[PDB]
C-alpha cells in the first residue's frame, strides 16, 4: 500500500534557454517570433 | 447532496433590456458553476467556465459574475434568437446536480 | 522587416524567443526525487497508487488550474506591456541622416535587450514555480499523514495499516481520519 | 471536428435493462482529461445526471440511482457505453453523452488546439 | 565553496563537495558571460542659427545614457541577490541529503 | 611560473625500494583546489596511474599496486614524494607528477590567476 | 575497476582531413573524461576538460563531445606538427584508469 508524488513528461524536444543553463528540454512552450 | 436554487422561474422582456439571474447554493461552493444554454428539443450548449470565464466564440453580451453561495449572470441586450432556458451546473463535489429551469420569454 | 504599416508587431533583432509553459523533461515507482511519469497524460501534477485492489495514476486537478492561471496571466502579461516609414535627405543633410540612424538603432537595441530580459527571467520563475507546487503537494501529503505512513525518500510512503481505494481518495482529496487507522498502525510499527 | 453520436434499441419495456453507445467521430478518445459523461431529461422534467468516467476506468455515479448501472469505455472502437436496468415510464426520456473537459483553457496553454477546449455534447436519443 | 568536517576516533578534518562547487561555477559563469553578452560617437557641431538641432542632438544623447546606466545598475543588483540566495539553497539540499 | 620537477637515484636492484622526489618551484604548494599525482609509464607501454595525494593528508591509491606504495608532503620544503619497493624489470619505468585541479574554470572566476587553472606536469624521470 | 576502450589504434590521414575518435566505458560515467596529447619522449599535455570543455590557449580545431558510455573528439585540419599518441582519461570514481592509445599518422 504505497502513495507517491510525482510530475509529468512526454517526448518533447522543445528547448528554452535560463540564466544557468542553456538547451533546457521542456514539455511545453510558446513562441513569440514570426520570420 | 448539495441542492441549486433559481429564481424567478419566468423572465418577461422587451429586445435591449438588461437581465440579471441568480444561482444560489447553501454550501461554501468556491467558483465552481456553469451556465447552460438550452434550445427547445436542442442539446445544451456552455457559456461560462467556472462562473467568471467566458468560453472561446461566446459573445460579449454575456457577463457573469459571483462567488460563494451566489452567483449571477447578466444579458446586456437581448434578440429574438435568445430564447431558451438557462442552467447552472455545479461541480464541487464528485456529485454533480443541476438547477431547475428559468424560462425566458 | 522594421518598416512596417498596418498593426504590426515589434521588430527585434533576435533569432529566438521562446517562454516556457510546461515543466522540464526528464523522462523515468518512484515519486518526482528520481524523474518524471510518461504514464500521467491527464494533467501535470498527481498521484501514483498501488494496493490489494490495484494500481494507477491520477491527476490534482486544483494545482494545475492554478499552474495554468499563472502561465496564462503571465503570457498575456509580456504580450500586453510591449504592445516608420523611413526619410529621405539630400547631399547636404549629412547630419540629420545620421542623427536619424541613430535614433533608429538606439531605439531597437533598448527593446531587444529588454524582450531577452523578460523571457530569460520569466522562464525562471515559471520554473521555480513548479518545483514549488510539487513541494506542497508533498508537504500536504507528509502533514495529513502523519506518524502511520514510513517515508521511503524519494516522494513516497508506505503505508503501515492496509488502505483499500476509498481510503487513497480520502487520502487524495484531503479528507484523512487519523483516529480511525491509529492501532493497526501502531502495532505493525512497535511489531518491527 | 469531433462529434458525439448516440444508438439505441428505444422499444424497452418495464423490469427489462436498457443499453445505449455513445460513439466519437474524429479525433477519437483523447488522454487529456475529459469527463465521459451521461446526462439525461425527462420531457416535461429538468435536467439530470447520471455520471461519468474517466480514460483509466474510474467511474463515478449518482447516489440516488446507483442501483443497476454500468458505464464502459472501449478505447480501440472509440465508444462508451451505458447499461441501465428496470426502466419504467419515469426513466422514459431524452439521454445526452457529453465530454466535459476538467480544466479552463482559453488561450490555449494547456491543450494545444483551441477545439479541444470545448464542452461537445451529443444530438439526444428519445428513449421510451 | 561547500563541504564537511568530521571527527571520529581516527581523527578530524574538513572535506570539499566537488560536484555542488562545479555546478555553482558553471552558474556563475553563465550568469558573468550573460551579462557581458547582451550588453554588447565622434560628436557634431552647429552653428548659431540651428540651436534646435544642437537641442534635440543633446536630448537624444542624454536620453539614451540615462537609460543605459539605469538597466546596468538594475541588473547587477537583481544577479549578486540571485546568486546569493542560489548559495543558500545549495547549502540546505547538501543538509538535506545528508537527513535524508 | 610553476614548474615541477624530479629527483631520484634511478639505479635500483630487484627487491629493494625506491624513492622519488618531486619538488616545486615558483608558487608552492597551493591550498586551493589541486589533485598532487603520479602516473607512470613503461617504455613500450602505455601510461598508468600510480596514485594522488590531496593537502590535507588523505591519499588514494591504486588497488592493483597497492602493495607497498607510501606518498607524503612536505609543505615547507615544497616537496612530495612517493616510495615503492620491489622493482622489477616491469616496473623500471618512466614516472611524472602532475598537478591536476579539481574543477574546470575558463573564464578564472574561482582560482583567481589565469595560470592556476593549468595541468602542469612534470619532466618524467626514467627509472632502471 | 572501470576500464576504457579505444579504437581504432592506428589512424592514418593527409594534411586538412577531419579525425573522429571514440573513447567507450561500460559504466555510466557523466561527462568525466579528458583527452591528453603525448609527444615522442615528451611530457602529456591537457586538451579537454570534462569532455566538452578546452583548456585555454587550446586552438579551436581540436573538438569534443559524448556523454554517458561514449565520447567522441573531433580534429579538422591536420598539421605537421599533430604528430602524438592521444589518451582519454577517466575521473568518475577515486580509481584513474586510461586509455590503451592511438598512434596518428
Ligand atoms: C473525499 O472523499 C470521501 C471518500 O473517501 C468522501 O466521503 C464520501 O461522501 C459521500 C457523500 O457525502 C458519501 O456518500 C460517501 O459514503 C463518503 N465516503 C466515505 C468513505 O464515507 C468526501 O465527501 C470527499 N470530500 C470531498 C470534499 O469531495
Ligand atoms: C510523441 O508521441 C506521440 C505518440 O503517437 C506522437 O504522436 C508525437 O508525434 C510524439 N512527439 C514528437 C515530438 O515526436
Ligand atoms: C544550443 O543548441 C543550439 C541549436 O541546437 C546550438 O546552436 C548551440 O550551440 C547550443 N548551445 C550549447 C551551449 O550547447
Amino acid at each position: 500500500d504505497t502513495i507517491c508524488i510525482g510530475y509529468h513528461a512526454n517526448n518533447s524536444t522543445d528547448t528554452v534557454d535560463t540564466v544557468c543553463e542553456k538547451n533546457v528540454t521542456v514539455t511545453h512552450s510558446v513562441n513569440l517570433l514570426e520570420d | 447532496d448539495i441542492q441549486m436554487t433559481q429564481s424567478p422561474s419566468s423572465l418577461s422582456a422587451s429586445v435591449g433590456d438588461r437581465v440579471t439571474i441568480t444561482c444560489r447554493a447553501s454550501q461554501g461552493i468556491r467558483n465552481d458553476l456553469g451556465w447552460y444554454q438550452q434550445k427547445p428539443g436542442k442539446a445544451p450548449k456552455r457559456l461560462i467556465y467556472a462562473a467568471s470565464s467566458l468560453q472561446s466564440g461566446v459573445p460579449s453580451r454575456f457577463s457573469g459574475s459571483g462567488s460563494g453561495t451566489e452567483f449571477t449572470l447578466t444579458i446586456s441586450s437581448l434578440q429574438p434568437e435568445d430564447f431558451a432556458t438557462y442552467y447552472c451546473l455545479q461541480h464541487n463535489s464528485y456529485q454533480w446536480t443541476f438547477g431547475q429551469g428559468t424560462k425566458v420569454e | 522587416h522594421p518598416v512596417t504599416i498596418g498593426e504590426c508587431p515589434k521588430y527585434v533583432r533576435s533569432t529566438k524567443l521562446r517562454m516556457v509553459t510546461g515543466l522540464r523533461n526528464i523522462p523515468s515507482i518512484a515519486g518526482f526525487i528520481e524523474g518524471g511519469w510518461t504514464g500521467m497524460m491527464d494533467g501535470w501534477y498527481g498521484y501514483h497508487h498501488q494496493n490489494e485492489q490495484g494500481s494507477g495514476y491520477a491527476a490534482d486537478q486544483k494545482s494545475t488550474q492554478n499552474a495554468i492561471n499563472c502561465i496564462t496571466n503571465k503570457v498575456n502579461s509580456v504580450i500586453e506591456k510591449m504592445n516608420a516609414v523611413g526619410k529621405e535627405f539630400n547631399k547636404l543633410e549629412k547630419r540629420m541622416e545620421n542623427l536619424n540612424k541613430k535614433v533608429d538603432d538606439g531605439f531597437l537595441d533598448i527593446w531587444t535587450y529588454n524582450a531577452e530580459l523578460l523571457v530569460l527571467l520569466e522562464n525562471e520563475r515559471t520554473l521555480d514555480f513548479h518545483d514549488s507546487n510539487v513541494k506542497n503537494l508533498y508537504e500536504k501529503v507528509k502533514n495529513q499523514l502523519r506518524n502511520n505512513a514510513k517515508e521511503l525518500g524519494n516522494g513516497c510512503f508506505e503505508f503501515y495499516h492496509k488502505c483499500d481505494n476509498e481510503c487513497m481518495e480520502s487520502v487524495k482529496n484531503g479528507t484523512y481520519d487519523y483516529p480511525k487507522y491509529s492501532e493497526e498502525s501502531k502495532l505493525n510499527r512497535e511489531k518491527i | 471536428q469531433v462529434q458525439l453520436q448516440e444508438s439505441g434499441p428505444g422499444l424497452v419495456k418495464p423490469s427489462q435493462t436498457l443499453s445505449l453507445t455513445c460513439t466519437v467521430s474524429g479525433g477519437s478518445i483523447s488522454s487529456g482529461g475529459y469527463y465521459w459523461s451521461w446526462i439525461r431529461q425527462h420531457p416535461g422534467k429538468g435536467l439530470e445526471w447520471i455520471g461519468y468516467i474517466y480514460y483509466s476506468g474510474s467511474t463515478y455515479y449518482n447516489p440516488s440511482l446507483k442501483s443497476r448501472v454500468t458505464i464502459s469505455v472501449d478505447t480501440s472502437k472509440n465508444q462508451f457505453s451505458l447499461k441501465l436496468s428496470s426502466v419504467t415510464a419515469a426513466d422514459t426520456a431524452v439521454y445526452y453523452c457529453a465530454r466535459v473537459p476538467f480544466y479552463y483553457d482559453s488561450s490555449g496553454y494547456y491543450y494545444g488546439n483551441a477545439d479541444d477546449a470545448f464542452d461537445i455534447w451529443g444530438q439526444g436519443t428519445m428513449v421510451t
